[PDB]
RNA sequence: AUAAACCGACGGUAUUGUUCAGAUCCUGGCUUGCCAACAGGAGUUCCCCGCGCCAGCGGGG
């Protein structure tokens, strides 16, 4: 049993200028495997633990979209992806369907390109673990979330 | 092997969206747990019906509709100068079931092909109620006994004797039942799609340029795999029994619209109008789709399509030799491959291969 | 061995090749899991009617049943019910050749439903001279069910294998014929994704224009068919009748299982695809091998390998823990193959069936 | 051989931006499995009609919107001094519904093209129909008989001709249905783009010390851009035209696509780059020479000569292979030597076109 | 179908006069040109291409010098040998910009890169790990590499 | 040879027509890669042919 915790967040909160720049100029989360910030970032969690190492690509990758990107807030359960997306009124839905139709490393680029241009507030954790897993109940559950409170805000 | 004649078809189509869904997305299709664009076969059957091909090489297509009251109008204005109009109405009325009564709007049960010659023949036959009278019922027991005799007056029909119609209602429940008979598949990508989205907008010369929200739009490029089939014998009984070489020169007419035809869905703004890479017809005593060519979906290595031409012949080798077929088979493709074996003849033009067909597989 | 079981993997593209009374696909869950399921009904009547199976079952030189022939047999098994004298009258109104005219060929063996229908026929003609109706009369009210067995009489091989045919003059408990091969209902591997068509009715009159909507469910997936066929029955039903005959019906109905596919939307879908892999196997005891796809098959590329793949690693560690013996073959189009080897592997299914006809010896 | 004249155009263009997304994203196409930068076909058509060259050729563009309160004031303004205000009210009121006056905001359904001659021959017609006061449904009786005569109003509106209209509400919905007659496909690269990144800033003149930042997608590409000219079509749609009239038109097209580019972002990215190819072919069935680059062309000295390479290549396998469609003329300004003999080389553009005027002879 | 340790050790072993050939070379495809070489090289891998790349490249690596490559065993303690990526840290002499341009260098030019920071490292290091990465040499190894060097000098 | 046996849910169907994503923007300022150094010991240079041979001289590849 090993998770990967929120202090990540609050690192890269806590990065500088130059080593954020080197993350944020990257287009695929394997190019960010090329780059050295990465694995001074990452190691304590850490990306020594092959079980971990695709998930913190992913977090990583979702967080180099910016230093305020993503905004954490606390919570029952904290506002999801999916409601935060909805919320922020920015996104059309088609991109998610795109995003659920995704393959591969292009999804992870389509998730970050919607991050910047939505500017959420969500619990962090919980994009976290649904990072970690990333499977098809995950995007399903995007979408319905998505779905659910723009139908329900409208 | 010389009953069933396979057609497939492998065409690479540039970004378009040619068949859509409720919700205006490209239709799909999951096949070997990856999703393939899918084109439906009904889109494809009526693509080649309304083509001009057809008009120039087959003849007239048939008039599907529900709507008896327009239908009485074109009849009463191509058979006018023939029959007289209570004869037509009369016609019409025990074809379909409902009645004409010169109103402004009366229905049928569903949509109905309607072949004018096949109409007029019937116009004919009910002319003989103008003689000696038989009951409506009598006539029809006598016109039970010779179907041929109204199945030659299905040549005008053709895409009927090809695909078939089925009646509910009416006389035409008992005489106009076509089963054959050509068999057709949903054209299928041979690899996985992820569709792209063109997000457009639309100016407005009197308060733009202003700011909009956006539409969408689903397309996507794609290798397709076309397969076809046609049961000879069922062709020449719904012609009325008619030669097997007829059959076979109504086949390559098939073949060529299988290879050159495309739905013309979101033509004018996509404009995918490309022609068939390959066309591969082989006869066999029992039907053969070449899918499974394309259950592991083809990765590209130099495009999607010569994969896909290597994988189809692969899997055509494997299956040919495992099964003991023996052709009867002729391949056409534009490309330069290395394609095999003696004796899936290779010809240079479509124009060959359709030769190849109309002298049943031996030339 | 006396059963022979027929194991099939065939891959299907998408298409509706069984619906149910609401028009949409027949499914079953296995393992938990909802696999798309073509029924056995449908499967038996694709080969049943199939053109492979008029010719090779529907005209076999054993179909031909001759009453003559059997002259003493029926003689002395019912010859504890009847007497002679009505055996031999009704014998001379089935034929209806009454001489004594020995063929010179007199079988050795009777086919039960045969003694069971005749016997009944004995039984009416005897009644009918006790009443007493002569035998015009008697032949008048029994017109259907004379014609009802002569029909049957010509068709032994095709009962024999596939049953009676649902509607055949039979009234005996023995005129009840099963067997002699049994179909299984054929399953997918895996867990099916099922789409939805969603097509139009263009009216050429009013193209503006309100569309005639409708929807159908389709998709592709890879089946596993099973089959079996007892010999001993088959021999039985032909009575007769040798092993070597048999074993020739049996790679008939290997080569029906390897090809054949329902008509169901193939007008539309054309879902006209071959057998992937197909291994047969001799036994004492019948056994499916369906609980290799009880966890369902997961794609990695596509649903055929890692099914090929489930059922071989499967028959390694299942099949000698069984009852399953010798000998086996199989005959596929792709690697790897079974570990174990007394699965001799064919190249082409012709010579599968060859090994099927030699009583699977190499 | 003669009724549809297709259109091929390659060429080049320096790192710009000539068609963005609703995200400042390049807008791009997955053909034969790698990326392609797109040009959409709505860009292409509406960078022609707004084009000073199409205003001193062909005429003038169409009114396309929904404001129906603008349209008045315009309506009342161009056509003020022939018509009363009251038929033109009723006019606009009848094609779309219903308009009147006096309101502040009308809006119809969706964005519709609108020209003003059309307009004017309605006025002449409605004029009639206050006279003789007949009813509106009578009106659209007598009006549906002879759609040519409202067709020949499109010559004042050619770009209806070429890209069709689609009416909802209204009589244009009886009326103003316009077909064809130009297929154009959106503009995809004949090689993979892999589009850069600007990343620009901008400095306040106020303070020497932090940055700020911004990014632009951007890439230079050769674009294979396709048209088709449905002739019959084309006259038809501008009221029974002749070939000859409609010929020129095409001419014009052919001019337009191989010189306008979109005005997306060229006041930072100047890609004014004319095209390196244009061939013109005559042919009764439309083919589109993209999978001319299904393979994406890779490059030897630069994208565009192999480019040229490759079309050339897949026009001689397409005409050898379907058989010779039809007259064809290329004019190109690379150093390629041509393949396919069948092909009349023009050394300039405007004898292409003169080509184009004689249907395809000399 | 592995390569053993033992052309190291040949490499050790053989005489001045190859070396200086071996040495002086600017590409691993130069290699080819040369016989001592083919000589050297012959017991392990020819004619089985599938070793011939990966040959090019531990040579070429090796033809950095003879003694510039210095071989340490795994400890028991140790469980992995020391990585080239941990060598190159713990030499302190070279920097990890040029570690950067070596994960983006292109085919050859690796090569090229590779060998002259060897020369310059003096790097102590397990040589089957180095050939491992070496017979496959992808993306993944390069990365490996790059987070061996970088992670090394942050922890220690 | 089991509520078993014998045992198709079947046939017919374009999802179609219209649509710029547009306009504004320096990534700027500061940096030695320096210190030490014989390439010299060595006649091996792999296969034939001719003539010598306490020596070796040649001809081919």
């Amino acid at each position: 049993d090993e998770i990967d915790a929120m202090a990540l967040y609050r690192a890269w909160q806590q990065l500088d200028n130059g080593s954020c720049a080197q993350i944020r100029r990257v287009s695929e989360p394997d190019e960010l495997r090329d780059i050295p910030a990465f694995y001074r970032l990452v190691q304590p969690f850490g990306w020594e633990n092959p079980r971990h190492q695709q998930a913190l690509l992913r977090m990583v990758f979702c967080l180099s979209a910016g230093k305020n990107v993503i905004r954490h807030q606390d919570k029952t359960t904290g506002i999801s992806l999916g409601r935060a997306l909805a919320n922020s009124g920015r996104i059309n839905e088609r991109r998610i369907f795109q995003l659920i139709r995704a393959d591969r490393t292009a999804d992870m680029v389509q998730l970050r390109r919607l991050l910047t241009h939505a500017e959420p507030v969500l619990d962090w954790p919980l994009m976290a673990r649904m990072l970690t897993w990333w499977g098809k109940r995950e995007r399903q559950q995007l979408l319905e979330d998505f779905v659910l409170t723009t139908n329900k805000n409208a | 092997m010389s009953n069933f004649i396979n057609i497939h078809v492998l065409i690479s189509h540039s970004p378009s969206c040619l068949n859509r869904d409720d919700m205006n997305m490209q239709k799909d299709a999951i096949f070997g747990g990856k999703r393939r664009v899918r084109i439906s076969s009904q889109s494809l059957k009526r693509a080649m019906r309304k083509s001009g091909y057809y008009a120039q090489n087959i003849g007239e297509s048939s008039l599907r509709t529900i709507h008896l009251a327009q239908l009485r109008d074109v009849l009463r204005q191509k058979l006018g100068e023939r029959f007289d109009q209570k004869i037509i109405d009369k016609t019409l009325a025990l074809l379909s079931g409902k009645s004409v009564d010169e109103a402004e709007k009366i229905s049928a049960d569903a949509v109905t092909p309607w072949v004018v010659g096949e109409i007029a023949w019937f116009c004919e036959q009910v002319a003989k109620a103008e003689a000696d009278n038989l009951d409506d019922k009598k006539l029809l027991k006598v016109l039970k006994e010779d179907i041929a005799a109204i199945r030659v007056n299905l040549q005008q029909g053709v895409d009927i004797a090809l695909s078939g119609r089925m009646a509910t209602s009416g006389m035409m429940t008992e005489l106009g039942k076509v089963d054959g008979a050509m068999s057709i598949a949903h054209a299928i990508t041979t690899h996985q799609v992820d569709s792209d989205i063109d997000w457009f907008t639309a100016v407005d010369d009197l308060q733009e340029q202003g700011s909009a929200h956006l539409g969408t739009q689903e397309f996507s490029s794609g290798v397709f795999y076309r397969y076809a089939n046609i049961n000879l014998a069922q062709l020449q009984e719904n012609l009325g029994g008619a030669s097997r070489e007829q059959a076979l020169e109504i086949a390559t007419h098939v073949v060529h619209m299988l290879a050159t035809e495309v739905p013309g869905a979101k033509q004018r703004t996509y404009a995918a109008f490309n022609p068939a890479d390959m066309v591969m017809v082989n006869f066999s005593d029992m039907p053969l789709s070449m899918a499974n060519a394309f259950e592991k979906a083809v990765k590209a290595k130099d495009g999607f399509l010569q994969p896909s031409i290597q994988a189809f012949n692969q899997y055509w080798d494997r299956v040919a030799n495992g099964y003991g077929l023996n052709g009867a088979a002729a391949q056409f493709s534009l490309s330069d491959v290395d394609p095999i074996t003696a004796q899936v003849k290779q010809m240079p033009t479509l124009e060959q291969l359709k030769s190849w067909v109309r002298n049943n597989g031996e030339a």
